[PDB]
């Protein structure tokens, strides 16, 4: 039932930060109400709630999307205090998708967090403790790959957050770096981003770009990883060579000379290491 | 009493005082998504603010079919965004993907055309398509007026052009390309 808890938190001597657990745990579906109860240890009548059980309740509710319940309780109970807006972003994003207002309300959240800092009932630091979970939850759970880019660019400036979150800068860079490509991210970097895991993943992304031939964006992509830019140029060269053989231009001397010259011409534009160019030559030389 | 709420709030399609009575008194279970998708649909195409109601429908096939149905009344600054993630969805049947993609092509082309000059060579998607239906010569002239041949390639690719001047169009781009010694582009 859920029209009893509201009366319960109206008699003289009820912890206003308690009855919220009762409401939010007794106004959902069966499996949701049950599987969330695992955090409890004692029996039903001997489990005085505190500012800790709401944590597992919050997490369980947000996971397996159901937010129009929390975004709804926090109005009867503890009012406009900032956690409400920190969750109100989550309806305009990842459900309702009018991102321009999302940017407008997140900054209002920051301003209020700063201003009101100039005793509460949600444990002061508890906000900053738990907002960092709504963030990675709003991020990890998104499905469409192009759906990711808009959030990752929304954040951008306000990077002080995501304490253990993935590195925003390089992430948004990669996002824009495929702003129209057919590829998709893998979320493996998203959940656990590392200085080396990024490369251990992006090697496949580079190979995938290499297969299609759209080599132009490949340079920008591999640039972020600070990986060796060498073989990419040689691969583009081989692709051109096979293209010419398909046009069979290697027989005609003029095109052959033009290609062998544009080879060095472009190679200057890449400033590759000497030895790689020496090999690129000597291989065709022995072939010649 | 609770069910005399939809069947009287879908008389006047106020689908914001009727998507409430399915979330406040609804005990938000999983299968309610279909009952929500229905109303969000039936309010997609009822007002000039159609942009912001065809994103939150979970059934992807519905996203597709509705977008193809009502791409018309939209500004070229928003219909593009609406189509983008649909074409970027990973579930729609491959049959609809071709159609939605093809429409994205024309949207992009009319965007690039709509701003070559500093002001109005048209008024919107609508005006430019009407003119393309109309004498398809002023647009081709303006397209060549920047010597930006590749855009004209599409601006006729969606609109068959005169069998006479097409050669005069085609050769000039090859000339310009050769001017910088770009062999492969000229070959293509």
């Amino acid at each position: 039932a859920p029209i009893l808890s509201v009366l319960a938190s109206c008699l003289q001597g009820a912890s206003a930060i308690s009855c919220l657990c009762v409401w939010i745990i007794t106004s959902v579906e069966d499996n949701v109400a049950t599987e969330a109860m695992g955090h409890i240890q004692d029996s039903t009548e001997d489990h005085t709630w505190n500012l800790e059980d709401l944590s597992v309740i919050w997490r369980t509710l947000l996971t397996r999307q159901k937010s129009k319940t929390l975004i709804r309780g926090f109005q009867l109970f503890f009012k406009d205090s900032p956690l409400l807006l920190v969750m109100e972003m989550y309806e305009l994003c990842m459900f309702f998708r009018n991102y321009k207002e999302a940017e407008a309300k997140l900054l209002e959240f920051q301003k209020s967090l700063e201003t009101l800092n100039t005793h509460p009932v949600i444990p002061a630091m508890w906000l900053e403790d738990q907002v960092c979970f709504l963030l990675k939850l709003m991020l990890q759970q998104c499905k469409t790959q192009y759906e990711l880019g808009k959030l990752l660019q929304l954040f951008v400036e306000r990077e002080h957050l995501f304490s253990d979150g993935p590195d925003v800068k390089k992430l948004c860079i990669l996002c824009q770096i495929l702003k129209d490509t057919s590829i998709a991210i893998n979320h493996t970097i998203i959940t656990s981003y590392s200085i080396e895991n990024l490369q251990h993943e992006c090697r496949s992304i580079l190979e995938r770009l290499q297969t299609d031939g759209q080599f132009a964006l490949a340079r920008r992509v591999a640039e972020l990883a600070e990986l060796p830019v060498d073989n990419l140029v040689i691969k583009e060269i081989t692709q051109e060579m096979q293209t010419l053989k398909h046009i069979e231009q290697w027989s005609l001397k003029q095109a052959r000379i033009d290609f062998w010259k544009k080879c060095h011409e472009n190679f200057k534009k890449n400033s590759i290491s000497s030895k790689a160019a020496s090999s690129f030559f000597s291989t065709q030389a022995h072939v010649a | 009493v609770l069910s005399e709420a939809f069947e009287e709030s879908l008389v006047a399609r106020d689908w914001s005082r009727a998507l409430q009575l399915t979330e406040v008194y609804g005990r938000d279970v999983d299968d309610l998504s279909s009952i929500k998708d229905a109303v969000l649909s039936c309010a997609v195409a009822c007002d000039k603010e159609g942009w912001q109601y065809l994103f939150p429908v979970k059934d992807a096939s519905l996203r597709s079919r509705l977008a193809l149905q009502f791409v018309d009344r939209w500004p070229l600054e928003s219909c593009l965004e609406i189509l983008a993630y649909c074409i970027s969805d990973t579930a729609v049947q491959e049959g609809l993907k071709c159609e939605l993609q093809r429409k994205l092509a024309e949207l992009q082309v009319y965007q690039k055309i709509l701003g070559l000059q500093s002001p109005p060579v048209w008024c919107d998607w609508q005006t430019l398509r009407s003119c393309c239906v109309e004498d398809p010569s002023t647009v081709m002239n303006m397209i060549l007026e920047a010597q930006e041949y590749e855009l004209c390639e599409e601006w006729g690719c969606l609109y068959p052009i005169p069998r006479e001047h097409l050669i005069s169009l085609h050769q000039k781009h090859l000339l310009h390309l050769l001017e910088r010694r770009d062999h492969d582009k000229a070959l293509q």
